[PDB]
């Protein structure tokens, strides 16, 4: 509806979550040439010794690779000097941060949504080798990372973390985007009810939808 | 240059190989065998010569799209956050980005970015915002802190506080819609002006 | 396994034998390989010291100073339960270290623990800043190789030269 | 062949996967340690802040933005008259409710009266294309004359 005078404002707004959803690592196949192509014989390793350094090169290669899923899942996660911790009590001004903050009643420290991610997603001289950072100790930053966030915003990025109320990092937040902070005390009920209700969206989605993951089961 | 010199030795080594032939050295074959059998000997010598660079060249064509993703990035960090400044957060090191001086090194860039870093700090009670005449308060350039027994408003990013005013200040609704609002007074320049 | 009569053996997807009908005794009997694993071994640098210990990656420690990692069987290396930066990985969270001597292995450290004094009506402002240069360092050139193939295959050789065409 | 062939194909895998790994560390810097004004690289609306979480394999964020979602037509006018002297917003937007002009943020529909406080002044009414009359309100003066 364009015109020479005529504009468009907002009169309400929704708080949104959506999920982003990427691959950080290859399982961390290893493999002896050697056994692959000569397994048990020493005559056919007598022959194959002959092509040089082709033996020796693939698992060269493949070591490259196998070292690399680690400095991948380090630089994605291992951001955070220190691990972050939230306070026993949640005034966090609303915003019910329950289903993403960890479960400390579960053997691995993940949170409810977390554990429908792990839910979702599936002899010969050929190996796998192990992450070097286990699942939970993944859970342990993603954790510190959301604590650091919850409690102290951008700050733990910049050098040491400084605490803030919650919903007064909203305030930071909505003047990131331009929109004044009066519009968020003037609705903070109604912003952290929405996102809340979008939360809860997220799991009955990932809860519903088995195919959610196709970016990781395809990796 | 320790990948880009081993590719070479590697393939460099991949020549005293005998790939399933009598003997690896040329003339040995030909100096030896008559041409119906020195060629099938040396088919296979270059057979195994040949799968040798094919090899060493996926490599280094797989090497330089990565060396070439490395420079896209040094280009992306030199045109960002040398010809600028970066908001973007740990993109040019821990901190907050002022700028950086770019440094030449064998077949690399070297940054010195210089980073503002958030040092020593003081605890503070704070509010979303203040009452004074029923109206609601909220900063303009900061944030509300009380040092324990005086109220002020301080930039967000160091402790430099100021009298709480209406330019220090704006307003929007009344106190019943804030929650977490304290009651403080609000300073006016304009009042002592006006009477005198 | 349920084998029909007439068959003498099993294959395996790889076509090598999964089992057989043994030929005296009427019974089925199953093929395992041999365990193996690879052999890896953490050095604390000869520079330092000329310890070293080794892990059989995979296997049980069964068929091998010990230690089972979920990565395999570790030999040589005193576990610890205390936990430190990561000095050589391992695997599984594990990493070693050699430490005042020997070699040592435990869970490493992810960061320095940091509950964060959070309330609804406090924030913390610095009253001072430090200004820090870090380097950051990226590739931004290989070498620039060219090869003639034709003397890497053929060199000092028609004879060679008139099969590579 | 067989070996060389799969050991390419990973190889090759890997620098696909370590596109994605950089991407989500650059993602997680910004996106996470910071807010991204960025536009869609944090997902559709403008960019309040987002959360990590572990995946097999992988990352997950929750992406938390702001979407404006009701929205009216109004009026508007790049500048407005007062004293032949021309007058623009120091933040936000001319709008007409369609009998008062009022000054707006421009991403929520909040009119406030126009005023020196709310405004600044360069040239005239002469230069600037569109402007049309209004009536600045000026706090001072009642405060002056009382
Ligand atoms: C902005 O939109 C929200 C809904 O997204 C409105 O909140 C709802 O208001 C209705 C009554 O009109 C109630 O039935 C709902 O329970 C409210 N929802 C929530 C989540 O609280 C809100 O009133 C609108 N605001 C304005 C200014 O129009
Ligand atoms: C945060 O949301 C959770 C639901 O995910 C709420 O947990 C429920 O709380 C009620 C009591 O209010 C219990 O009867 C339910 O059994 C709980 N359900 C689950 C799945 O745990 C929780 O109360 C909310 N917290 C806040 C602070 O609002
Ligand atoms: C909070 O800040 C105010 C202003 O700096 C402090 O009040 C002043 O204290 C000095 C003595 O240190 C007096 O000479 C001034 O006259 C005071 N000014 C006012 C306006 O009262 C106050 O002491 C600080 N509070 C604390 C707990 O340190
Ligand atoms: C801020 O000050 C006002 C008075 O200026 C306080 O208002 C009182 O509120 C209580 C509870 O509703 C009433 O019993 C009193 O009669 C009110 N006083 C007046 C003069 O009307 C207000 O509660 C104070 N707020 C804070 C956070 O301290
Ligand atoms: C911020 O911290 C620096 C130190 O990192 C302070 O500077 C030092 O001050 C002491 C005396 O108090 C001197 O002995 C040092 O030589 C100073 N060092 C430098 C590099 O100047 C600085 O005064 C502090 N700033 C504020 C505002 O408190
Ligand atoms: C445009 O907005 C103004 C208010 O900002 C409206 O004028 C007010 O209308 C109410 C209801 O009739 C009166 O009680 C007020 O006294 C009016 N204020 C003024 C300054 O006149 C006006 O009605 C709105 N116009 C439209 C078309 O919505
Ligand atoms: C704003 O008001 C002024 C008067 O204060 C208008 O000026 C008139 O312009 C026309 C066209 O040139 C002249 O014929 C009139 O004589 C002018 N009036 C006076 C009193 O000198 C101006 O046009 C108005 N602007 C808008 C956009 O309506
Ligand atoms: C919020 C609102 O009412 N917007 C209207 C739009 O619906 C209508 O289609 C257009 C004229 O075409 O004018 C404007
Ligand atoms: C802030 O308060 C906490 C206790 O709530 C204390 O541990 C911390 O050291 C204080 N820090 C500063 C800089 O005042
Ligand atoms: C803040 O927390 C305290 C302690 O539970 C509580 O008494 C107070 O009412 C809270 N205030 C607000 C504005 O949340
Ligand atoms: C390590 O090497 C240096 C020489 O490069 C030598 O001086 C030093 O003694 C060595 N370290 C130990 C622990 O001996
Ligand atoms: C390893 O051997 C022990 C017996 O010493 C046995 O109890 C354990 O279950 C075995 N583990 C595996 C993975 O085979
Ligand atoms: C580690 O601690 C547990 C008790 O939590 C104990 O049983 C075990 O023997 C300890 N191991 C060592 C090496 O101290
Ligand atoms: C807007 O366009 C109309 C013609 O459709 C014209 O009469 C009017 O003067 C124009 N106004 C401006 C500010 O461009």
């Amino acid at each position: 509806a364009y015109s020479n005078n005529s504009i468009a404002i907002p009169t309400n707004f929704t708080i949104s979550v959506t999920t982003e959803i990427l691959p950080v690592s290859m399982t961390k196949t290893s493999v002896d040439c050697t056994m692959y192509i000569c397994g048990d014989s020493t005559e056919c390793s007598n022959l194959l010794l002959q092509y040089g350094s082709f033996c020796t090169q693939l698992n060269r290669a493949l070591t490259g690779i196998a070292v690399e899923q680690d400095k991948n899942t380090q630089e994605v996660f291992a951001q955070v000097k220190q691990i972050y911790k939230t306070p026993p009590i949640k005034d966090f001004g609303g915003f019910n941060f329950s289903q993403i903050l960890p479960d400390p009643s579960k053997p691995s420290k993940r949170s409810f949504i977390e554990d429908l991610l792990f839910n979702k997603v599936t002899f010969n001289g050929l190996t796998v080798l192990p992450p070097l950072l286990t699942d939970e100790m993944i859970a342990q930053y993603t954790s510190a990372l959301l604590a650091g966030t919850i409690t102290s915003g951008w700050t733990f990025g910049a050098g040491a973390a400084l605490q803030i109320p919650f919903a007064m990092q909203m305030a930071y937040r909505f003047n990131g985007i331009g929109v004044t902070q009066n519009v968020l005390y003037e609705n903070q009920k109604l912003i952290a009810n929405q996102f809340n209700s979008a939360i809860g969206k997220i799991q009955d989605s990932l809860s519903s939808t088995a195919s959610a993951l196709g970016k990781l089961q395809d990796v | 240059v320790n990948q880009n010199a081993q590719a070479l030795n590697t393939l460099v080594k991949q020549l005293s190989s005998n790939f399933g032939a009598i003997s690896s050295v040329l003339n040995d074959i030909l100096s030896r065998l008559d041409p119906p059998e020195a060629e099938v000997q040396i088919d296979r010598l270059i057979t195994g010569r040949l799968q040798s660079l094919q090899t060493y060249v996926t490599q280094q064509l797989i090497r330089a799209a990565e060396i070439r993703a490395s420079a896209n990035l040094a280009a992306t960090k030199m045109s960002e956050c040398v010809l600028g400044q970066s908001k973007r957060v740990d993109f040019c090191g821990k901190g907050y980005h002022l700028m950086s001086f770019p440094q030449s090194a064998p077949h690399g860039v070297v940054f010195l970015h210089v980073t503002y870093v958030p040092a020593q700090e003081k605890n503070f009670t704070t509010a979303p915002a203040i009452c004074h005449d029923g109206k609601a308060h909220f900063p303009r350039e900061g944030v509300f802190v009380s040092n324990g027994t005086h109220w002020f408003v301080t930039q967000r990013n160091f402790y430099e506080p100021q009298i709480i005013t209406t330019d220090n200040t704006f307003v929007s609704g009344n106190c019943d819609v804030v929650i977490g609002i304290v009651n403080n007074t609000v300073y006016d320049p304009l009042q002592p002006e006006l009477d005198s | 396994k349920k084998f029909l009569p007439f068959q003498q053996f099993g294959r395996d997807i790889a076509d090598t034998t999964d089992a057989v009908r043994d030929p005296q005794t009427l019974e089925i009997l199953d093929i395992t390989p041999c365990s193996f694993g690879g052999v890896s071994v953490i050095t604390p640098g000869t520079n330092t010291s000329n310890q070293v210990a080794v892990l059989y990656q995979d296997v049980n420690c069964t068929e091998v100073n010990v230690f089972q990692t979920r990565a395999g069987c570790l030999i040589g290396a005193e576990h610890v339960n205390n936990s430190y930066e990561c000095d050589i990985p391992i695997g599984a969270g594990i990493c070693a270290s050699y430490q005042t001597q020997s070699i040592i292995a435990y869970t490493m450290s992810l960061g320095a623990e940091n509950s964060v004094a959070y309330s609804n009506n406090s924030i913390a402002i610095p009253t001072n800043f430090t200004i820090s240069v870090t380097t950051e360092i990226l590739p931004v050139s290989m070498t620039k190789t060219s090869v003639d193939c034709t003397m890497y295959i053929c060199g000092d050789s028609t004879e060679c030269s008139n099969l590579l065409l």
